[PDB]
RNA sequence: UCCCCCGUGCCCAUAGCGGCGUGGAACCACCCGUUCCCAUUCCGAACACGGAAGUGAAACGCGCCAGCGCCGAUGGUACUGGGCGGGCGACCGCCUGGGAGAGUAGGUCGGUGCGGGGGA
RNA sequence: CGAUCAACGGAUAAAAGUUACCCCGGGGAUAACAGGCUGAUCUCCCCCGAGCGUCCACAGCGGCGGGGAGGUUUGGCACCUCGAUGUCGGCUCGUCGCAUCCUGGGGCUGAAGAAGGUCCCAAGGGUUGGGCUGUUCGCCCAUUAAAGCGGCACGCGAGCUG
RNA sequence: CGCCUCCUAAAAGGUAACGGAGGCGCCCAAAGGUCCCCUCAGGCGGGACGGAAAUCCGCCGGAGAGCGCAAGGGUAGAAGG
RNA sequence: CUGACUGGGGCCUGUAGAGCACUGAUAGGGCUAGGGGGCCCACCAGCCUACCAAACCCUGUCAAACUCCGAAGGGUCCCAGGUGGAGCCUGGGAGUGAGGGCGCGAGCGAUAACGUCCGCGUCCGAGCGCGGGAACAACCGAGACCGCCAGCUAAGGCCCCCAAGUCUGGGCUAAGUGGUAAAGGAUGUGGCGCCGCGAAGACAGCCAGGAGGUGGCUUAGAAGCAGCCAUCCUUUAAAGAGUGCGUAAUAGCUCACUGGUCGAGUGGCGCCGCGCCGAAAAUGAUCGGGGCUUAAGCCCAGCGCCGAAGCUGCGGGUCUGGG
């Protein structure tokens, strides 16, 4: 629903080092602020897994403040597979733009024939209030055949929530299904 | 999106802007004409003539002539002989031509 | 301020150009010592061959 | 077996030949070039092949005028 | 097999294996993926062979992404031949694969599924690989 | 022709020459199993293009003696 | 030295596209004519000349709007000059100095010089 | 002005071959043999388990791909040797390796028994005579417990053969 | 086998291999000088013969056309007509 | 005084990296020409798509001869430091115009070669003089004027051969790993971290059950081990319409599962450490040898010492410079 994460402030202290005690570096700011911070890193994973770029966090700074927060940005260490930054973006009254999770409800009649749904996107792109952020967003697959297709225009969104991308954009799609028989035509193809 | 107009502007007045000279640019309205000489090197202009500011009145290429002439005996007042024709979008003929050759008899040199 | 050079590991093998640098700084048996102002042309060549030279600051 | 390739031309030794600030006597090439990579600017000639040169004594200069081109001049001594 | 349609030359240089992936290091379509440990160049028939494996191992369902493409020609002088008289012939077609690059992505499978037919085509690449599962961390991406 | 049914054989060649015959084997014969058509070719020097000519005769023969069978 | 307009420069899209609104006293434009100068590979469309009934519709000027375009941090990373290590190798690290691109936050519906005409 | 002086800084105005009948000066600056480096090819071993095996992935097999070992093939390279390192096969004489042909021991078997298949241990000893061909190799005859594969300058011409 | 263009070439210049790719041995009396004027390709709609593409009309359009021929650079504020 | 090198400042550049705006490549979606296959038709229109598939768009990528971007550096000029077997100028004399290994950057080759061809650097060449590396031109240390039965160090070493610690503190390894290799396999072993299951008593043993409707696209006669589409429920623990023996017919054994037992932990991930297997070649073996196991191995942290033709001390020669 909403998590809380502790955050710590840092001046001069090495990345490298930083990330050898098991702390994330990053950044939070917005049009007024920007503050150097860490987070510990296991923590902020168990965070971070459940709140994805979706809900908020609030970081308990040391100085008492406490600041509500949405994940900018993560940057991931290409090789090792693993974060190596944190951008928090502070929330205000203001409302924003995000990512809101795509709940598909319903079994496909595609994949009931064998077919696969293929979750293009699973969140959409959305101008909101702080105040108004919902959890999900429904979404009725159950009446896509092989291969019929949903975009951003048959979203039902909520009140207060405004799509932020093209209604053109495709979000999902049920396509056919991987098949042997087929292997015989391809290998002598 | 450039217009004839304007390509045939820049054409003619950076030709004019390589050889340095003095530029004598002049703006044609439909009722009135302007001559400014000008320092293209400081971004400045030196001395002003137009038949707004005369006051002029008849055929509009006697006026042209007229604010030629005009413009001659000012610039002759500060010092400045040579100058280069700016006829920008405009043929070299008529009204043009007739503050050109006004500028002329009023002795600056082009 | 000056700078206490010592020349402890001998230039053999390193590029010419650290070669000259010792000869800027008038450097040339293992373990000499030269005293030379502090200047950032003389900064620059020392520290140009800090891996083979041991440098204090002086008086 | 063998190569239908094994081509390839004299270089040309194009390139600016005199760098900002530097002092140049009339006559001084100042770029060679493929077209107009370097405008001529003031006191700068162009010669039928894009050649700038200086065309009086005096320090180069450069400048940059975004969709207008870069330009060499020469400042007079 | 895997190959470009067309191309504008024909041979390219062999150039170097230096750094993990320039991109394509996060799962993008599927539910897991299989992720390259070292550097190498994955032939064609590398791919095809680690495809065939996975539709053979779904038998009929589910839907594989193979996200690494071999657009790099790959040449052979004629056996027995001496150094020079230019450079050999095309003789396959390559991937350059680094260290992060997730190569083939799967969906619509169960995870036991997911989990075994990425390792059996594993075990046709020539590298060392790791099977890994869509993430916060990727969607993120 | 699938070669798990192929058996070849490398030698050293036999007349012309030089110290490369009497050293460098670079003679060939391939013995089909099912079929037991052999063939050898010791026209050229290397092996290589010695063998090129023996797989395509060896699959001639193939060939030509299996459309004997069919065609009788 | 303030506001509007007309010329002409500079910065070189933070200046552009689109949308909307606004302006004719002045200026500018369309406009009215084609006798005259001048003109159309045909055409007074353009160029050009003589005009002043009309209109700011077009164009242009000036505002507003961030859908596009443009600009764009701070962090972190890649890469790397110099110095060291590791691997049999493909290749991988450490130190010191330098440090992107992409992306995020954000920014932008221009700023300014000279000279004219008008207004306070 | 006369240049495909195009071998394009253009030796004459004017010019092709052959030598196993050959010669001299040089070179291991450069090939053929052997070595060496390498291991593409070669031989052998593995990984994966698609599918075969009436049933049964693994008794026996192993699609498409993957990783190695060896240094016996053919090559690559040109590192000692061109003021010489005699090159095939045979004979004689051996000696070594084991990825074992037989003999000894053992596990699985789609091992009833006998006889096999396959893998593991094991190099002590053994591993025939003959026809053809210069042959190595290979085919064939008659046997056999078996009629092993390789290294040693494809061992061995100051030991012979030629 | 000489000459040109691009890459290899390690952001100045230069840089090898029987490395990767292409061209030249001409051409134009205008395809040259200088004045003056003009702006492309392509897309959408409209339009007798008439088409994917002849010419015509309209809207969209910074250069992706053109520049005699290879390639590169350059170029409509022309070098293009 | 202008040199190599260095400091500051200006300017030139298109590489590494990266990007996809151009040139091309590109997988999967969307959207949609064109075909293709099907429908109804030839009245010429009309409908399908899970075939192929342009443009375009989205997600995601690739490039020496692609660049919207774009470093570190490099070049060059100015001022400054720099008196060096520096530099500039004019002459006399040459020799060389077969290089080679290594490091880095590329091409060629096979992401082979004690391979080859360039670039930057380096050393041998000419330093096959000296210490280390067992031995060994180019790896590490270091540029030998001569003498010394003096001292300090370098790499490397300090158990014996063999100079110096069987030195100190904490780990790891049992493989003689150390002291020769891969994919892959393993209840070898050790260390963190994070979840399950635990007195409506766990994991492991013993003990009792473990059933009933009982067949389907449905067939090569197999409701359940035949290939799929199957996953409803019920006989008041509530026991799969099923993982290992019979099966183109049935048994029976078995788990998951439930209770009954004893009474204490047990099981699952993930990162790291060190070891085992994989591991076969030819004269007799061996890590240089001997030998080594809380090491004489590996990792970490220390203090000491040995160690050269390097440095110092002392004496001497010679040249150049300064007196
Ligand atoms: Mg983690
Ligand atoms: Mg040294
Ligand atoms: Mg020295
Ligand atoms: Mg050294
Ligand atoms: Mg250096
Ligand atoms: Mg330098
Ligand atoms: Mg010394
Ligand atoms: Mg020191
Ligand atoms: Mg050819
Ligand atoms: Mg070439
Ligand atoms: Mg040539
Ligand atoms: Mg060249
Ligand atoms: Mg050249
Ligand atoms: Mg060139
Ligand atoms: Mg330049
Ligand atoms: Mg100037
Ligand atoms: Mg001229
Ligand atoms: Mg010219
Ligand atoms: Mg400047
Ligand atoms: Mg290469
Ligand atoms: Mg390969
Ligand atoms: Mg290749
Ligand atoms: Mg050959
Ligand atoms: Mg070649
Ligand atoms: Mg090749
Ligand atoms: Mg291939
Ligand atoms: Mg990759
Ligand atoms: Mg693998
Ligand atoms: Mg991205
Ligand atoms: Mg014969
Ligand atoms: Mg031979
Ligand atoms: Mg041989
Ligand atoms: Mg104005
Ligand atoms: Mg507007
Ligand atoms: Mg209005
Ligand atoms: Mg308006
Ligand atoms: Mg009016
Ligand atoms: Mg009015
Ligand atoms: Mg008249
Ligand atoms: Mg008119
Ligand atoms: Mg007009
Ligand atoms: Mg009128
Ligand atoms: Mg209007
Ligand atoms: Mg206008
Ligand atoms: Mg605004
Ligand atoms: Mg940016
Ligand atoms: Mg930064
Ligand atoms: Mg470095
Ligand atoms: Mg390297
Ligand atoms: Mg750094
Ligand atoms: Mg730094
Ligand atoms: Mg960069
Ligand atoms: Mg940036
Ligand atoms: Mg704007
Ligand atoms: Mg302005
Ligand atoms: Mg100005
Ligand atoms: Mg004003
Ligand atoms: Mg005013
Ligand atoms: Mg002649
Ligand atoms: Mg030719
Ligand atoms: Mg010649
Ligand atoms: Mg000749
Ligand atoms: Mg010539
Ligand atoms: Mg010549
Ligand atoms: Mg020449
Ligand atoms: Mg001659
Ligand atoms: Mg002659
Ligand atoms: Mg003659
Ligand atoms: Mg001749
Ligand atoms: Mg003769
Ligand atoms: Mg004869
Ligand atoms: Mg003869
Ligand atoms: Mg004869
Ligand atoms: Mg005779
Ligand atoms: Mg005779
Ligand atoms: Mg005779
Ligand atoms: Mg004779
Ligand atoms: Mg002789
Ligand atoms: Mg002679
Ligand atoms: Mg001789
Ligand atoms: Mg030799
Ligand atoms: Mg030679
Ligand atoms: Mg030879
Ligand atoms: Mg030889
Ligand atoms: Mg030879
Ligand atoms: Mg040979
Ligand atoms: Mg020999
Ligand atoms: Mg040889
Ligand atoms: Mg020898
Ligand atoms: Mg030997
Ligand atoms: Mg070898
Ligand atoms: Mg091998
Ligand atoms: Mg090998
Ligand atoms: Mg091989
Ligand atoms: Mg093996
Ligand atoms: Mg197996
Ligand atoms: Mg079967
Ligand atoms: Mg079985
Ligand atoms: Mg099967
Ligand atoms: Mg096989
Ligand atoms: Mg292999
Ligand atoms: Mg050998
Ligand atoms: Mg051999
Ligand atoms: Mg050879
Ligand atoms: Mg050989
Ligand atoms: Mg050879
Ligand atoms: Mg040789
Ligand atoms: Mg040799
Ligand atoms: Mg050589
Ligand atoms: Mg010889
Ligand atoms: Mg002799
Ligand atoms: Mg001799
Ligand atoms: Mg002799
Ligand atoms: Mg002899
Ligand atoms: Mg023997
Ligand atoms: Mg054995
Ligand atoms: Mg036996
Ligand atoms: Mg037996
Ligand atoms: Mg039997
Ligand atoms: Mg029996
Ligand atoms: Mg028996
Ligand atoms: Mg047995
Ligand atoms: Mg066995
Ligand atoms: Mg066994
Ligand atoms: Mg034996
Ligand atoms: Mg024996
Ligand atoms: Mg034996
Ligand atoms: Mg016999
Ligand atoms: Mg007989
Ligand atoms: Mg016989
Ligand atoms: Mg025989
Ligand atoms: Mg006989
Ligand atoms: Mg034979
Ligand atoms: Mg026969
Ligand atoms: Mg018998
Ligand atoms: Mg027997
Ligand atoms: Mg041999
Ligand atoms: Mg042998
Ligand atoms: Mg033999
Ligand atoms: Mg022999
Ligand atoms: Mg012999
Ligand atoms: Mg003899
Ligand atoms: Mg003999
Ligand atoms: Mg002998
Ligand atoms: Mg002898
Ligand atoms: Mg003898
Ligand atoms: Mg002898
Ligand atoms: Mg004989
Ligand atoms: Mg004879
Ligand atoms: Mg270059
Ligand atoms: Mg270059
Ligand atoms: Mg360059
Ligand atoms: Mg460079
Ligand atoms: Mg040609
Ligand atoms: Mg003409
Ligand atoms: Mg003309
Ligand atoms: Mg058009
Ligand atoms: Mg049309
Ligand atoms: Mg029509
Ligand atoms: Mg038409
Ligand atoms: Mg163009
Ligand atoms: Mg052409
Ligand atoms: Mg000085
Ligand atoms: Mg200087
Ligand atoms: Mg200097
Ligand atoms: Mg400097
Ligand atoms: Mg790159
Ligand atoms: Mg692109
Ligand atoms: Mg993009
Ligand atoms: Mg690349
Ligand atoms: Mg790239
Ligand atoms: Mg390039
Ligand atoms: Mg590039
Ligand atoms: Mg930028
Ligand atoms: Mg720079
Ligand atoms: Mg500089
Ligand atoms: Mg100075
Ligand atoms: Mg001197
Ligand atoms: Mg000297
Ligand atoms: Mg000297
Ligand atoms: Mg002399
Ligand atoms: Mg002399
Ligand atoms: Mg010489
Ligand atoms: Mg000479
Ligand atoms: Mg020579
Ligand atoms: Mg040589
Ligand atoms: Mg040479
Ligand atoms: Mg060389
Ligand atoms: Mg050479
Ligand atoms: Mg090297
Ligand atoms: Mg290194
Ligand atoms: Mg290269
Ligand atoms: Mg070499
Ligand atoms: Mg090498
Ligand atoms: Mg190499
Ligand atoms: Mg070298
Ligand atoms: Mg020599
Ligand atoms: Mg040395
Ligand atoms: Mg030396
Ligand atoms: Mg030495
Ligand atoms: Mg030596
Ligand atoms: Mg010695
Ligand atoms: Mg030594
Ligand atoms: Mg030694
Ligand atoms: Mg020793
Ligand atoms: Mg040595
Ligand atoms: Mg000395
Ligand atoms: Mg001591
Ligand atoms: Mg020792
Ligand atoms: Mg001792
Ligand atoms: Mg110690
Ligand atoms: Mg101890
Ligand atoms: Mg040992
Ligand atoms: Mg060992
Ligand atoms: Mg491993
Ligand atoms: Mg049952
Ligand atoms: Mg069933
Ligand atoms: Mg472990
Ligand atoms: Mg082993
Ligand atoms: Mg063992
Ligand atoms: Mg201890
Ligand atoms: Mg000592
Ligand atoms: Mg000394
Ligand atoms: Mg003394
Ligand atoms: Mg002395
Ligand atoms: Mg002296």
């Amino acid at each position: 629903m909403e998590y809380r994460l502790k955050a710590y402030y840092r001046e001069g202290e090495k990345p490298s080092a930083l990330r050898r005690a098991g702390k994330l570096p990053g950044v939070m700011y917005n049009r007024h602020l920007n503050r150097k911070v860490y987070v510990d890193l296991v923590e902020f994973d168990k965070v971070f897994r459940q709140a994805s770029i979706h809900h908020v966090i609030v970081l308990e700074l040391p100085d008492g403040q406490s600041l509500p927060t949405l994940v900018r940005q993560v940057n991931l260490d290409k090789r090792r597979r693993r974060p190596e930054h944190v951008d928090f973006f502070v929330l205000s009254d203001e409302p924003v733009e995000m990512y809101v999770p795509l709940r598909f409800v319903g079994t496909p009649a595609g994949v009931r024939a064998g077919g696969v749904l293929q979750e293009i996107h699973r969140d959409i792109l959305v101008k909101v209030s702080p105040r108004n952020i919902p959890e999900f967003i429904e979404v009725d697959v159950s009446g896509l055949e092989i291969g019929d297709s949903l975009h951003a225009s048959d979203l039902k969104l909520p009140p207060g929530v405004e799509l932020a991308v093209s209604p053109e954009e495709t979000i999902a799609a049920v396509v056919p299904p991987e098949d042997v028989e087929k292997l015989a035509e391809e290998a002598a193809a | 999106r450039l217009t004839a107009y304007e390509r045939r502007k820049f054409r003619v007045r950076n030709r004019i802007k390589r050889t340095g000279r003095l530029r004598l640019s002049v703006f044609r309205s439909l009722k009135h004409i302007y001559a400014q000489i000008i320092d293209d090197e400081k971004g400045v202009t030196l001395v002003s003539a137009s038949s707004l500011a005369l006051k002029l009145k008849g055929n509009k290429t006697e006026v042209a002539r007229q604010v030629g002439r005009a413009l001659a005996e000012k610039a002759l007042a500060l010092g400045i002989k040579q100058v280069a024709f700016d006829r920008g979008p405009y043929k070299y003929h008529g009204r043009v031509k007739a503050l050109a050759e006004g500028a002329r008899e009023g002795g600056l040199e082009f | 301020p000056r700078l206490k050079v010592k020349l402890v590991k001998s230039p053999i093998g390193y590029p010419k150009d650290q070669k000259a640098a010792l000869k800027a700084l008038g450097l040339r048996r293992l373990q000499q010592e030269r005293v030379l102002e502090d200047t950032p042309a003389i900064r620059g060549n020392v520290e140009k061959v800090a891996h083979l030279v041991r440098v204090e600051v002086v008086e | 077996g063998s190569t239908r390739n094994g081509r390839d031309s004299q270089a040309k030794r194009l390139g600016v030949k005199r760098y900002e600030g530097q002092v140049v006597r009339a006559g001084n090439i100042l770029v060679r070039q493929r077209g107009t990579r370097f405008k001529p600017g003031k006191n700068v000639g162009m010669g039928r092949d894009f050649t700038l040169f200086a065309l009086v004594d005096g320090v180069v200069e450069f400048q940059d005028r975004g969709r207008l081109g870069r330009y060499v001049h020469v400042r007079p001594l | 097999m895997l190959m470009p349609r067309r191309m504008k030359y024909r041979k390219q240089q062999r150039g170097r294996l230096k750094g993990a992936t320039k991109g394509g290091d996060y799962v993008a379509f599927g539910d897991y993926g299989l992720v390259a440990l070292e550097p190498a160049w994955i032939t064609a028939q590398q791919i095809e062979a680690a495809r065939v494996a996975m539709v053979r191992h779904f038998r009929r369902g589910g839907k594989i992404f193979i996200r690494i493409f071999p657009d790099k020609p790959y040449t052979k002088k004629p056996l027995e031949v001496r150094m020079g008289k230019g450079k050999g012939n095309v003789e396959g077609y390559v991937a350059v694969v680094k260290p992060g690059r997730v190569m083939f992505e799967v969906a619509g499978v169960t995870e036991e599924q997911a989990m075994e037919a990425l390792r059996i085509a594993g075990h046709k690449l020539p590298i060392k690989t790791k099977i890994v599962r869509r993430d916060a961390y990727d969607e993120a991406q | 022709i699938n070669p798990a049914d192929l058996r070849i054989d490398t030698f050293r060649s036999s007349g012309a020459g030089g110290q490369h015959v009497n050293t460098t084997d670079s003679a060939i014969r391939i013995t089909h199993l099912p079929t037991g058509i052999v063939v050898e070719c010791q026209d050229e020097r290397s092996q290589h293009k010695n063998k090129a000519k023996a797989l395509s005769v060896l699959g001639a023969r193939i060939h030509a003696a299996e459309m004997a069978k069919r065609q009788q």
